[PDB]
């Protein structure tokens, strides 16, 4: 009968949603219990979701970002719910937690390494498959560890295999990690320092020496990659320490020349591309500004522009006193200047 | 931070699932309350798993059970045949009493069946949408996650593959003859795999995987054990045959293991050409020969024949399919495909030059017939497209029925 399954799922829903009310009739009486009975009476039907938004219920699959939600999953292992053999021992009766990635990390590092350990101890897999499942469960651990957080901010040989494979993958991650310019280099300094003491810390040091009870090939490669880490780390720190209506704010441009005066007294290509960033700010301002007043405002606009190019040649003469960049500033700023010479005349 | 409140919450939930209302559920969660405090608040345990076995009804009724069995509120949530678990792993670094228990402690309710179904359901099948919805909800980390779930899928594949005295004399005959004949059969798997078809090189890997699975099944099945002891008693009819079959099984198993792990190393660089674009294979081929050339510095006729015939079968499949879906596109694709076959043969002849330097029948037949049936058709379309510039100057008084001759020749 459908009634034993219905009342079992009802008592489970009163157990797991924990809202004392007749709300079972307030939601399920529409598409709810019909969708449940067609879920239990159709082939290939393997999943179901129920979300508890604190007190509310939704029988669905799509998870919303609403806080304090809880997840329960219902799966019939069989195509129906059998009247003969009991349905109380339902193969999937799952209740979960609001944030999924935290639960996957917790389930990876707490509850299912027994599946790795004890079935390996008992029958089925004493073969290379045991080494395989250990290695790619370690892969699971590494992946669920890294893709969260980093986005937001005879025994000897196999133990060597695990403790070298995790650094093959983590080095791939490291080499991936080697006002757009300012924030770019600030992020680079911060991230690379954080990985630099993710690599010089205690347990990593013990792992490098335990691996150095083998001394085969890989460890010179991690030596050279640490050599990649350190110089980029310190130089990023150095330039981070260096980097720390417009009619009213032309004296600020003197500050800019002085910054170029003070900094260069780095490397040229980012200097020219910083000049490109300055010019894209200037085009931003000169669109922020906009039939007889128009000539006046465009006279002001060219007046600011000629202070800009005059500061360029001031910087050039003071460089001579104390070549491609001219062509670049010409490209961007002069494209703009001829757009609005055309419109001004 | 409150031990007793979460203790009674897990009592109520394990009662609602299990049916042990108040007595030994609360006694077993109450017993050793130092650890019950030292999971919830303090460091050490990140769960406290109450597993409950059964000894009389095999837990099938599940409505309620006595405590004659030994339940373990142990740290580990083990997977044996007999105990239904509850883990209540907590999603909080420090146990906070104010937050409710059913929004961070997931229940551990487990089917009494073994390790095939529940774990693949809980990994691959159930969690399909939220990461994908999180794929929809703003991540750059989309890469390598689709193939991560293909690795979960191959977990599902392998767990489905793998988990699935006169009287004494009578018993010996009853359990030997059958299993010796089956072992003798399974020592002939290399013969029924040489047939006539354009077949793909991943089926090779799958054949070797089936050999692994059946070898593991038979070697576990022998390791019913009373009939082995009966063999030991009855050495004083099949034991000559059993030592012979044992030597054969060990040699077959060892060569199968070596072949599977070395043939597994090949997969990540043969993989682009199964489904990608026709020009991609050109760049893939140097990596492919680095792999194959390093692997024949180790281990022969079966490897050569099966590997090269099936990989060239797959190149023909990909070229012919990717052409079949006009004129300039078709002539371009024929040029690309002929260049692909040419660079393949060129690099294999370079390979033979190297193989001679340091210390091809399928190629011949298959790409020679393909390249001749491509040269003929590519020259036909070049001639047709060179005659196709005539096709619109219809007003000149001497190009009217001339094009119908060309039309009959085409048609």
């Amino acid at each position: 009968v459908k009634d034993i399954r219905f009342d079992y799922i009802r008592d489970r829903v009163c157990s797991c949603l924990k809202v004392p009310d007749s709300a079972y009739d307030k939601l399920v009486s529409g598409d709810g219990r019909t969708s449940l009975v067609q879920f239990m009476e159709e082939a290939h039907t393997k999943r179901l979701l129920i979300m508890l938004d604190g007190k509310d219920l939704s029988a669905t699959v799509k998870p919303p970002p609403k806080f304090k939600k809880k997840t329960v999953y219902f799966l019939k292992l069989q195509e129906t719910k059998l009247d003969n053999d009991n349905i109380k021992k339902l193969v999937i009766h799952g209740e979960i937690s609001e944030n999924p990635l935290e639960t996957l990390a917790a389930i990876s590092q707490d509850v299912f390494m027994p599946v790795l350990t004890a079935p390996a101890n008992q029958q089925g897999w004493p073969d290379v498959v045991a080494k395989e499942v250990t290695e790619n469960l370690h892969k699971f651990v590494s992946n669920v560890f890294v893709t969260i957080g980093q986005m937001k901010g005879q025994d000897k040989i196999h133990i060597l295999e695990s403790a070298i494979v995790t650094w093959t993958k983590q080095i791939k991650n490291v080499l991936k990690a080697d006002l757009t310019e300012l924030n770019f280099w600030s992020e680079r300094a911060a991230n690379l320092n954080s990985i630099h003491e993710q690599l010089t810390s205690e347990k990593t040091q013990k792992v490098v020496k335990v691996l150095e009870l083998a001394k085969s090939t890989y460890y010179p490669a991690f030596q050279r990659l640490f050599r990649e880490v350190e110089a980029a780390q310190q130089e990023a720190n150095d330039n981070v320490k260096f980097l720390k209506l417009v009619d009213l704010f032309k004296p600020i441009m003197h500050t800019l020349m002085l910054i170029w005066k003070h900094s260069k007294s780095s490397s040229t290509r980012f200097v020219t591309l910083m000049q490109e960033i300055c010019n894209d700010l200037i085009m931003q301002a000169c669109k922020y500004v906009p039939s007889e007043a128009v000539d006046k405002l465009r006279m002001t606009l060219r007046v600011l522009g000629t202070f800009k190019n005059y500061y360029f040649e001031y910087r050039a003469l003071s460089m001579q006193d104390t070549k491609f960049q001219n062509n670049s500033l010409f490209a961007r700023l002069d494209s703009f200047l001829e757009r609005c010479h055309d419109m001004m005349d | 931070m409150a031990l007793d409140n979460r203790h009674r919450l897990i009592v109520g939930k394990l009662a609602e699932a299990f049916g042990l209302p108040e007595n030994v559920i609360e006694k077993t969660l109450t017993q050793d309350k130092q650890a019950v405090n030292s999971f919830f608040t303090p460091a050490g345990p990140p769960s406290l798993v109450f597993v409950y076995q059964v000894k009389e009804d095999k837990l099938k009724d599940g409505s309620v059970g006595p405590v004659d069995n030994k339940p373990t509120l142990h740290r580990i949530g083990p997977h044996e045949r007999i105990h239904n678990s509850v883990y209540f792993t907590r999603l909080n670094p420090k146990g906070i009493n104010e937050k409710t228990l059913e929004a961070d402690m997931g229940s551990g309710e487990l089917s009494v069946l073994w390790a095939l179904e529940n774990f693949k359901a809980i990994v691959s099948d159930l969690y399909l949408p939220i990461m994908q919805e999180q794929q929809q909800w703003g991540k750059m980390s989309t890469e390598y996650l689709e193939d991560f779930l293909s690795s979960t899928a191959k977990f599902g594949s392998m767990l489905t593959e793998a988990v699935a005295d006169d009287d004494t004399l009578q018993e010996m005959e009853e359990c030997l003859t059958e299993w010796c004949r089956e072992a003798e059969l399974l020592l002939n798997q290399t013969n029924k795999i040489k047939d006539g078809e354009e077949r793909g090189p991943d089926t090779e890997l799958e054949y070797w995987r089936t050999r692994m699975s059946n070898f593991n099944s038979i070697t576990e099945h022998l390791k019913k054990e009373c009939k082995l002891v009966l063999g030991i008693c009855s050495h004083a009819k099949a034991y000559l045959r059993w030592r012979g079959l044992d030597v054969q099984i060990t040699d077959a198993a060892n060569e199968s293991k070596d072949n599977v792990k070395y043939l597994a190393t090949l997969e990540k660089s043969m993989e682009p050409m199964y489904q990608g674009r026709v020009t991609d294979i050109t760049e893939s081929l140097p990596a492919l020969m680095t792999n194959v050339r390093m692997m024949y510095t180790i281990a022969t006729a079966e490897h050569m024949t099966r590997l090269f015939t099936k990989i060239t079968n797959q190149l023909v499949r990909r070229c012919k399919e990717q052409i079949m879906e006009d004129k300039v596109t078709l002539i371009g694709n024929m040029k690309v495909s002929v260049e692909l076959a040419n660079v393949y043969r060129q690099q294999y002849r370079l390979a033979k030059e190297t193989l001679a330097a340091q210390p091809e029948q399928a190629i011949f037949l298959k790409f020679d017939l393909s390249s001749k049936a491509l040269h003929k058709l590519i020259d036909m379309f070049t001639t047709i497209h060179q005659f196709s510039s005539l096709e619109q100057h219809t007003h000149i008084e001497g190009l009217d029925t001339m094009l119908k001759s060309l039309n009959n020749i085409i048609d």
